């Protein structure tokens, strides 16, 4: 058991598209979205 | 109980607050997260809401509303629209940085809280609105969410309970006002972060016009542990109607500014010296404390001597717990300049939608700037007090109140300083 | 059967559910002051001039947006209501420009008139005022946007009545500005109606500019012949000359709008 | 800063901008996060993505976002001018953002701001002639217990002193990127000079679980 070091070092290597790459990576898991029934409020 | 604030480590909820253990799924599980999540989900929303109610949990976002009752507005038959949980991670209140630590060091507690809290509300998904400056924190949360998806803890058949739940992360673009619950919803919908009038309340017409509950990160993140250990365990900490543990941020003029978890109702002096290492220059050097973020009125040293940190105690002290972000100011502080900077902050953050804050807060900012230099007359102090009362209670959202209260606190306890500055300026001109 | 009972200053009124506090007051002939509210636009609730006290309620409510509850007693003339109106009016006038003599709205201005009736009689604003640059939106509507009180009536009219999403707010806080952001012309066949709905002299008729004051015009109620709709109009004349054309409300024909050719 | 747009040679509707093909894949995933019929919800993330590709937002970038999501251009201009993180004019390679609100002001954020201005030879709100750094002040960045602090692009640098901020600039100016986080010796938000809580090993699964679950 160590309590002396910092275990949150991954974010030192994050890049400009890191957040959006993960979001794209997650699309395969999402349940199908619900539909309001039209294309947009102006349709 | 009469004394509070010697919380044991075994009773602490955010056990990776300092990021000294693996923040990822393997470490989170080793620390008790995600344990028996299926059983909680199978107990049903009424059981989950019952636990949240008996814990006496209150909103940790700054308003302190009873969580169990608030979450119960969503327990109703579906009318065809989807139901959503929106988790507030906007963290904009100056002095407050607690939600940042949860998001980056205990992300799996927040994700599990979203599933448990979402189940009680009947929501199909959780939208986590995190401020856009927290880029690295948001990426940590997304990494944790990907881990949970791949282990089946969320998504279709979450934790094997047959409940489908998605967790989305949406980033802001730089607006303190987007922490307000209806402004947050409008921001998620792609508009300016301008609050909505109420009614309708979000539980009826919310994000995308659908039933919605907005919950602070800390309020959500503790819900799985309240369910596992029970509301009675949580309610055994702090005074009645002030239950549980709380994350505190001690910044300003203290030897060791820090974030720490402590029991609700701990003495303010006890908190500052046990955890922050005391006031810079010793307790006698203390001038004033803002006990709950920039929106709560300051209290002077005399009040700080014996005030407890909970919703009721600080209200009786003519302030509020707020986010429990303690800003400390010692005798070397220009107190007028310190508050003026907060009014300047609220001037920069006001959405501009409604008249008393769009015009009033900018007006108060101009008066405070002259008060800093002493370039005013003593009659203007009562004018400024009256102006702040014309903003409070007359605006769409509470940002207007949050700008008036700091001014009222300064006039309440530091009028002679304001008048002394005016004398100096007049004497020199 | 479906009506519920509310009180306006202790006077019982039966209203359908969904009726706002402002609408309930209209039923007893009391007109709540307003700026952002227009009965033909979506409810905005941003000017706060309609704040009114509900008996046994600590917080005043926006009468234009708040639906009335059973048994409420709306106190339209209480001290709490009067002080809310004075405070809101004080904030509206803090940055408003001293333009009345040169401003075409003068004499038929809702800001002037509600200041007289519901606001204080003096200023305690000791600072400098805001000033914003003007926007060119065409040859029909002159904009003096320092006079704008950010009521968003023009935005809501353009989007909802005219179906043109060209107007909006840019910026934040005290710097929030109504306009098009880019240089654009608001040239729609119903565009001239934003002159009427703008409560202040921020939007004014360019052809009409500086030619007359409201109190001196004679009003002839007449009919429009530029199309076959038959829009009801008022012809404003002075000393035997036609000065302008205004809409005349007719619910079954043109409501309270006219086309730009008619105007 | 002005909240009206005037066309110029460097920033007009014909200024060239389009998302890269890879960024169109990222846009598709963004739009799928929201209910069908509510694509306007993607304005903020997509507008921010256009900035992450181009560095700032020309009016042509705002027009493209409106076109892709089928929203009126004015509704995108409203968002772009409402949120402070959108750069409506070019910024330097390194956008230095110094928090100067009261919690940071109490811990001497003015010294940090003066240190940066002295080193870069620019005033707050300016860009260096090399166009490597832009300097501005910002409101609370949510790291008050680590004051004084700055944000450079996506990274926080906290517990700063004039010496520490000069080293960070020297590293960015030298092509390297410095490590984010506190520079005072501590790792994150724990009190300096030793922990006061969470000193014992955390309990394991099932600890303190109520009966009947
Ligand atoms: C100007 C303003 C900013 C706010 N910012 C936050 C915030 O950053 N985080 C938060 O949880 N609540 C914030 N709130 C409070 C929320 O509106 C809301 O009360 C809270 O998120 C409800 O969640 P809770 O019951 O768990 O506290 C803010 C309110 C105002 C008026
Ligand atoms: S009080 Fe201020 S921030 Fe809140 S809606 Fe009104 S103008 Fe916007
Ligand atoms: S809009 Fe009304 S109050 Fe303002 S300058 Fe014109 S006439 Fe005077
Ligand atoms: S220009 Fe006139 S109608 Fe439009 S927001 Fe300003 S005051 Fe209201
Ligand atoms: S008329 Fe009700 S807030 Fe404007
Ligand atoms: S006051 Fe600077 S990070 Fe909060
Ligand atoms: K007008």
């Amino acid at each position: 058991f160590d309590n002396t070091t910092y275990k949150n070092l991954q974010h030192h290597d994050y890049s400009t598209y890191t957040f959006l790459d993960l979001n794209l990576d997650l699309s395969k898991f999402r349940m199908p979205q619900p539909s309001s029934g039209r294309e947009s409020p102006r349709h | 109980k009469t004394s509070f604030g010697s919380l044991k480590d075994e009773d602490r909820i955010f056990t990776n607050l300092y990021g000294r253990h693996d923040w990822r799924l393997k470490g989170a599980q080793s620390r008790g997260d995600w344990y028996k999540t299926k059983e909680i989900l199978l107990k049903g929303p009424d059981w989950i809401l019952g636990e949240v109610k008996t814990s006496g949990l209150r909103g940790r976002g700054g308003a302190g509303f009873p969580t169990g009752l608030k979450w119960s507005f969503m327990n109703k038959p579906s009318d065809g629209r989807p139901k959503y949980l929106v988790v507030n991670a906007d963290e904009g209140e100056p002095g407050t940085c607690k939600d940042r630590e949860i998001i980056r060091h205990d992300p799996h507690k927040l994700v599990e809280g979203c599933l448990v809290g979402g189940r009680a509300m009947g929501a199909r998904a959780a939208y986590i609105y995190i401020r856009g400056e927290f880029y690295n924190e948001a990426s940590n949360l997304q990494v944790a969410i990907r881990e949970a998806y791949e282990a089946g803890l969320i998504g279709k058949n979450a934790c094997g309970s047959g409940y489908d739940f998605d967790v989305f992360v949406v980033r802001g673009a730089g607006a303190y006002i987007c922490g307000e619950e209806t402004a947050l919803i409008e921001s998620i919908e792609g508009k300016q972060g301008k609050p909505r009038l109420k009614p309708p309340f979000p539980a009826d017409v919310g994000v995308f016009g659908c039933p919605t509950t907005v919950a602070n990160v800390e309020t959500v993140a503790v819900s799985p542990t309240i369910c596992r250990r029970g509301g009675a365990w949580f309610a055994s900490f702090g005074r009645e109607r002030n239950s549980g543990t709380k994350l505190f941020n001690i910044s300003g003029h203290v030897n060791n500014p820090c974030t720490v978890e402590e029991e609700m109702s701990v003495p303010l002096k006890e908190l500052i010296e046990k955890h922050a290492g005391g006031v810079t220059g010793g307790w006698d050097n203390l001038l004033a404390v803002i006990p709950g973020g920039s929106s709560t009125p300051l209290i002077p040293k005399s009040v700080c001597e014996t005030v407890l940190m909970d919703f009721d105690a600080l209200i009786q002290a003519q302030t509020g717990l707020g986010t429990a972000a303690v800003i400390v100011m010692d005798r070397s502080t220009d107190i007028v300049k310190a508050i003026a900077r907060l009014i300047e902050f609220y001037k920069h953050e006001s959405c501009g939608q409604c008249t008393p804050c769009r015009e009033g807060v900018d007006w108060m900012n101009k008066v405070m700037a002259r008060f800093v230099r002493g370039d005013a007359r003593p009659a203007e102090i009562d004018s400024l007090w009256e102006i702040s009362k014309q903003i409070e209670g007359h605006t769409i959202c509470a940002l207007g109140d949050g700008a008036a209260w700091p001014v009222q606190g300064l006039i309440r306890h530091f009028r002679p300083e304001l008048e002394e500055r005016m004398q100096q300026f007049a004497q020199q001109h | 059967s479906n009506l519920i009972e509310v009180f306006v200053d202790g006077q019982s009124v039966m209203v359908e559910p969904g009726t706002t506090v402002l609408q309930a007051c209209e039923k007893v002939g009391m007109q709540i002051p307003r700026f952002c509210y227009h009965e033909r636009l979506s409810v905005a609730g941003n000017c706060r001039m309609c704040l009114v006290e509900i008996e046994k309620a600590p917080k005043v409510v926006a009468a234009c947006a708040m639906p009335v509850m059973k048994g409420w007693n709306i106190l339209t003339n209480s001290e709490k209501t009067k002080k809310a109106r004075e405070g809101v009016m004080e904030f509206l006038l803090a940055n408003h420009p001293l333009d009345c003599p040169i401003c075409d709205q003068g004499g038929e201005c809702d800001l002037q008139d509600q200041s007289m009736m519901f606001g204080s009689d003096r200023s305690r604003f000791l600072e400098g005022k805001r000033a914003v640059e003007d926007k060119n939106i065409g040859p029909l509507v002159k904009t003096i946007m320092t006079r704008c009180i950010q009521c968003t009536r023009c935005i809501r009219f353009a989007s909802e009545i005219a179906g043109v999403d060209d107007l909006g707010t840019t910026g934040r806080g005290n710097d929030m500005q109504v306009g098009t952001y880019i240089e654009k012309m608001f040239m729609s066949e119903l565009s001239g109606n934003i002159i009427d709905i703008c409560p202040v002299g921020a939007l004014t008729s360019k052809p009409y500019a500086f030619t007359a004051r409201p109190w001196e015009t004679r009003k002839t109620e007449s009919i429009d012949v530029m199309d076959a709709v038959g829009s009801n109009i008022v012809v404003s004349t002075r000393t035997g000359e036609v000065m302008r054309i205004l809409p005349r409300m007719h619910e079954d024909i043109n409501e309270e709008w006219i086309s730009d050719k008619t105007r | 800063a002005l909240f009206v747009h005037r066309d110029t040679p460097e920033n007009n509707p014909e200024t060239p901008f389009d998302f890269t093909p890879e960024n169109y894949k990222r846009i598709e995933a963004i739009v799928k996060n929201y209910p069908e019929g509510h694509k306007a919800a993607a304005v903020l993330p997509v507008l921010d993505l256009a900035q992450r590709q181009n560095g700032w937002l020309p009016i042509s970038a705002m027009n493209k976002v409106a076109e892709i999501l089928q929203v009126p251009p004015m509704r995108v201009y409203e968002v772009a001018t409402f949120y402070t993180m959108y750069n409506r004019k070019p910024v330097g390679k390194y956008h230095i953002q110094v928090c100067t609100t009261t919690p940071c002001m109490l811990r001497n954020s003015d010294s940090i701001l003066e240190a940066i201005q002295k080193k870069l030879g620019i005033k707050v709100g300016e860009t260096t002639p090399d166009k490597l750094f832009t300097l501005i002040e910002v409101e609370c960045l949510g790291a008050c217990v680590n004051a004084p602090m700055v944000q450079i692009n996506d990274n926080y640098y906290e517990d700063l002193t004039p010496k520490d901020i000069e080293e960070i600039i020297d590293e960015l100016k030298a092509g390297k990127i410095p490590k984010p986080g506190p520079r005072s010796g501590r790792f994150s938000c724990e009190p300096a000079g030793g922990l006061t809580s969470l000193t014992e090993p955390p309990k394991g699964p099932g600890f303190g679980v109520q009966a009947g679950l």
